């Protein structure tokens, strides 16, 4: 009884276990894909896009993106601007397999207010994004 | 109803078995709205098509028809077999109660095997082919028989693992591979169903069940008296070899030169594809396990098969 | 050797202890970069500044000086107090043991009480200042002091609470009540400092400390037997009236009132911002569980009297 | 034996010391998801407009995230391709919202359609960029 109850238990929470490894995985793919590179402009401006693979999608991107913008930047810090760039020139699976990738899908400018000025330099025409 | 109860040990089951499926059909709906169809039949129909996605309610299905097939164990026990026993007259407390144990290993292996082979001729896997196994993966939705199947399956193993881990009886000798081969074979059921490898899974439990059905036939014609025991035996070999080691070694080949070749090979997490080079050592790993626990009973055939001799 | 490691159980971690400070010392690094700093000192300290932020660091910090305080601990039993029960002509080992602790007890609430109030004085806090508990919530950094308070308060009762876990005299009537005290210190200690309550936690701690430093103070003077026990415990009283009671109550009616009212009352994750309608309930049980605890032994206190 | 009951209250203690470092920290890059509320106001057959209700905890990042997040998990981009856009609420600071219930206008709505209701995504973003998943 009490062991099977044990038994059962255990089972389902391997069930429960896999289960949200693959929710997991399938909701936070981008962590597992698409690795994030940076690259400082100046002072707290930097330049942001994911590489990877072909499950480096535009949306794994945009969502590698968009969690640096609002985890390396704190705006009750310092208020911060930015704006992502889409890459018209690719499809949403562009990326290869092998490293001699393309010019990536999205890719972000932010830094903090201070920089403001820099961030628009570098953003252009796009969208002036404020957090 | 208690004195019923003890001595027809199936009534409890059945009661509630009568019960939910009374109260499904009285409830007039008999759709997916209903709370009961939670339980009495399989979930996520894709609209109106014959394939079916995976969720909560599959547990649902397989937690009942454990219910079910604790009916069925003990009501083919208290009533049609068990008889059939003493019709023989077996005349032993022992011998009797394992023929037992190997006579309801007819009823079932003789009715999934058969119906694993109807689903797998409804299918492109036909004569275990390995292609198929890949080409469609991930295959996150299974056709109305396959989700049939497997939870069927997973309804049956977890409940013959349940009772063995309650112990009503007990434990033999033999004890700790009954054990090993309904966690083991929970753990394959429910591993292919989850991460989709249900098309891979089917063929392999169709040679694990249909091997069986000739092993417990074999065991129990053993057990009995018979110029038919050595017929079914011989029988069991052929169908053990071809079906435990060709067929199973075609799928592990396949697992090392179709695993990567048919069907998406990229590892991608967004759309469940788990079919990559890190599941390969995985799916290698545990049917080549399953083949190295084949040939280690292969050895105990062979021996056996030399002292038949 | 082991009978010189037998007689000197402080040998055991002196060696450690003068590897480190002597390996820390030795090389020219000696700052946050060197290896032995996240065990030797503080660390996460901000610029020049006296506030240092919180980490795994304050971890190792803490198991370091729980050797020192294993250390400081078994040498000065080793070394003074059993030498002093021994030369003080006490007639009864059981009473020598019990002397132990409540010796040792002495000491490090004597001097934690001390640094205490040295801690609060040197803050805004002083005079036990319910308004600075909150008014600057939540308080990521803290002062060099209170970092070396807290995480050397929470090594000091990791090692206590330790050695009381490895039972190294099974035998003792309170060890339940021991275990629990050290037990729930250890939680205060953690949890206060973990949310950024250090300022709120640094009172209620010092009420604990003076009181506890007068009850041992007051205990030994009963073993040891003196007419000065009875002032010293009649001090003690008054001590644990005031400290126990009177600002633990009015911690707690600022609980119910200046958590509310003094800085953000806004939950606010993104800021780690605890200090809300939820996180109050929580602040009050945990004081006034702490509270009751301390009605049911001012009861025994009076049952004394 | 004693030193396995010190090394388990030492690992139980490290437990608790960890689960609630990793509450404090898994709280704080997830905050949006306790102090913002996704409030979808769907448009036509895939199109919705998607933004964010809350208190001052509700950051503009907070909306941001949430939008970003319901625009990368309710619409997937490997059964049919997504457009959508985000457009800032510049008449209101990153920290707006109060704590009651007249919030007032969100700091961010993005409109996100399937690729069927591109030509319709776009006539909502109203010259907003348009971004493609
Ligand atoms: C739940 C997950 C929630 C996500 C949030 C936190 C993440 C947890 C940390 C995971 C650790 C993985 C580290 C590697 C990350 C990576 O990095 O993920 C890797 C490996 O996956 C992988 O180990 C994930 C783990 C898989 C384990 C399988 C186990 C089977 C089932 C397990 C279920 C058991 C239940 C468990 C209960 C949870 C993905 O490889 P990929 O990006 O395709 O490779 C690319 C491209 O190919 C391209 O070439 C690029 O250029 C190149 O640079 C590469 O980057
Ligand atoms: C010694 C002490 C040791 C304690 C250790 C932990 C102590 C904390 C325990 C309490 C935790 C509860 C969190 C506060 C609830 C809240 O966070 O409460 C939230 C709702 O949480 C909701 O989702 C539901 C709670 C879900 C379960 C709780 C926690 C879930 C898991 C926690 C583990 C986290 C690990 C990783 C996380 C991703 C209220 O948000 P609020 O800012 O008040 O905004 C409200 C809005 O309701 C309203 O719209 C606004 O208009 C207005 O401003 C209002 O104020
Ligand atoms: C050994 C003794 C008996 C032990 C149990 C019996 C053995 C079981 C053997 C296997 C049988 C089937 C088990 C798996 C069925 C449910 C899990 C599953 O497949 O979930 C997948 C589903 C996601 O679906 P998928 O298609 O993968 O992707 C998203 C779809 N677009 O996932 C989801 O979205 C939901 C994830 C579910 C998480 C909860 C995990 C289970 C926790 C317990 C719940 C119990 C309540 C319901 C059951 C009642 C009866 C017990
Ligand atoms: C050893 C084998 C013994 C015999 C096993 C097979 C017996 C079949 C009958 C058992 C009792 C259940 C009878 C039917 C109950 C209600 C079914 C129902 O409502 O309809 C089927 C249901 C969904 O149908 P419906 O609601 O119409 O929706 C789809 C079409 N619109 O969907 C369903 O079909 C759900 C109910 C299926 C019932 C059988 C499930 C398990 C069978 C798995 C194969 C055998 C397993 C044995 C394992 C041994 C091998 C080791
Ligand atoms: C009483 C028991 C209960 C606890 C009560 C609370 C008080 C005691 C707390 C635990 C003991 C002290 C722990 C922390 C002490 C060291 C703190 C520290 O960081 O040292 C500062 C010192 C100066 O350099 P630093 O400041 O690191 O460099 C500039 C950038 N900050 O850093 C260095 O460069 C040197 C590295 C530190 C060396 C410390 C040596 C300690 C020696 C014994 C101390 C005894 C403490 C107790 C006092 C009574 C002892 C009988
Ligand atoms: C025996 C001790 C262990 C010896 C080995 C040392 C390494 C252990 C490694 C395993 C355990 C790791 C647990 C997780 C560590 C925390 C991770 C971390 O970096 O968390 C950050 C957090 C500070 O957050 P903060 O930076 O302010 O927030 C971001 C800016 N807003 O940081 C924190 O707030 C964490 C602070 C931790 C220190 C707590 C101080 C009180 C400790 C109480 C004593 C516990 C003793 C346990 C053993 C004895 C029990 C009887
Ligand atoms: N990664
Ligand atoms: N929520």
């Amino acid at each position: 009884i009490f062991n099977l109850f044990r038994v059962c238990f255990i089972s389902l929470l391997l069930i429960a276990a896999v289960e949200y490894f693959k929710y997991g995985t399938r909701i936070n793919y981008e962590w597992f894909h698409c690795t994030p590179i940076k690259e400082p402009q100046s002072g707290s401006v930097i330049k942001l896009w994911a590489r990877g693979g072909p499950s480096c999608d535009k949306r794994g991107e945009y969502k590698t993106i968009v969690k640096r913008i609002t985890r390396d930047y704190e705006p009750n810090d310092e208020h911060l601007s930015f704006c992502i760039i889409e890459n018209d020139n690719v499809p949403p699976v562009h990326y290869p397999i092998h490293e001699d990738k393309g010019e990536p899908g999205y890719v972000a400018y932010v830094g903090y207010d201070t920089d403001s000025e820099l961030v628009q330099e570098l953003c252009a025409d796009s969208t002036i994004y404020h957090m | 109803y208690r004195e019923m109860n003890y001595r027809h040990s199936w009534l409890t089951p059945f009661f509630i078995l009568v019960c939910v499926y009374s109260a499904y059909f009285l409830s007039g709906n008999r759709t997916e709205s209903n709370p009961l169809h939670m339980f009495v039949a399989i979930s996520y129909q894709v609209d109106g098509t014959d394939s079916y996605a995976k969720g909560i309610k599959d547990l649902s299905f397989v937690f009942f028809y454990m219910i079910f097939f604790t009916f069925l164990r003990e009501f083919l026990m208290d009533v049609v077999i068990r008889p059939f026993t003493v019709y023989l007259n077996v005349t032993s407390e022992h011998r009797q109660k394992r023929m037992l144990e190997q006579m309801y290993a007819i009823f079932y292996c003789g009715v999934s095997g058969p119906f694993g082979l109807y689903i797998m001729y409804h299918s492109d896997l036909w004569l275990f082919k390995t292609k198929p196994m890949y080409r469609t993966y991930p295959v996150i939705t299974n056709p109305f028989l396959f989700k049939i199947f497997y939870l069927g399956q997973a309804a049956f193993w977890a409940q013959q693992a349940c009772v063995l881990v309650l112990q009503l009886e007990k434990p033999r000798k033999d004890y700790k591979e009954l054990v090993f081969h309904h966690i083991v074979t929970l753990l394959l059921i429910w591993s292919s169903y989850v991460f989709h490898f249900t098309k891979m899974g089917l063929a392999i439990y169709i040679t694990m069940d249909v091997s069986d059905f000739f092993l417990s036939l074999s065991k129990t014609l053993n057990y009995l008296n018979s110029v038919f025991t050595p017929f079914v035996f011989g029988l069991f070999v052929f169908f053990w070899i071809y079906l435990r080691h060709v067929v199973n070694i075609r799928i592990l080949w396949s697992v090392l030169t179709e695993f990567r070749h048919e069907g998406n090979y990229v590892l991608n997490f967004a759309t469940q594809q788990y079919k990559c080079w890190i599941s390969l050592p995985i799916v290698f790993v545990l049917i080549a396990a399953l083949q190295l626990v084949n040939l280690y009973w292969l050895f105990l055939i062979l021996r056996i098969l030399y002292r038949l001799i | 050797f082991r009978e010189i490691s037998y007689r000197h159980a402080w040998i055991a971690p002196l060696m450690i202890l003068i590897a480190v400070y002597s390996a820390y010392f030795t090389s020219g690094n000696t700052t946050k970069t060197n290896v032995l700093h996240r065990f030797v000192a503080v660390s996460y300290q901000i610029g020049d500044t006296n506030a240092y932020g919180k980490g795994i660091n304050d971890l190792c910090f803490v198991f370091y000086y729980m050797i020192f305080f294993t250390f400081l601990r078994e040498f000065l039993m080793d070394v003074v107090i059993r030498p002093f029960a021994i030369r003080l002509h006490v007639t009864s080992k059981h009473r020598i043991k019990r002397i132990m602790e409540q010796m040792y007890a002495i000491f490090y609430t004597g001097v934690s009480g001390p640094f205490g109030i040295y801690c609060m004085y040197h803050s805004d806090l002083w005079f036990f200042n319910t308004k600075a508990m909150y008014r600057t919530y939540p308080d990521f950094t803290n002062p060099f002091l209170f970092k070396v308070f807290y995480l050397g308060q929470a090594a000091f009762w990791a090692q206590q609470a330790c050695i009381l876990v490895l039972q190294l005299e099974k035998p003792r009537k309170d060890h339940n009540e021991l275990t629990f005290h050290h037990i729930v210190t250890l939680l205060l200690i953690w949890s206060s400092y973990v949310f950024h309550f250090t300022k709120m936690g640094l009172p209620i701690y010092i009420t604990m400390d003076v009181s506890d430093f007068l009850l041992s103070f007051s205990k030994t003077l009963n073993y040891l037997d003196s007419g000065l026990a009875f002032f010293s415990f009649a001090i003690f009283v008054v001590a644990w009236i005031y400290l126990r009671h009177y600002i633990n109550l009015k911690i707690l009616w600022s609980v119910l009132t200046q958590f509310r009212t003094e800085g953000n009352y806004v939950l606010n994750f993104a800021t780690q911002q605890y200090k809300c309608w939820i996180s109050l309930p929580i602040v009050f049980v945990l004081i006034g569980a702490l509270q009751l605890v301390n009605l049911y032994w001012l009861f025994l206190i009076f049952r004394v009297l």
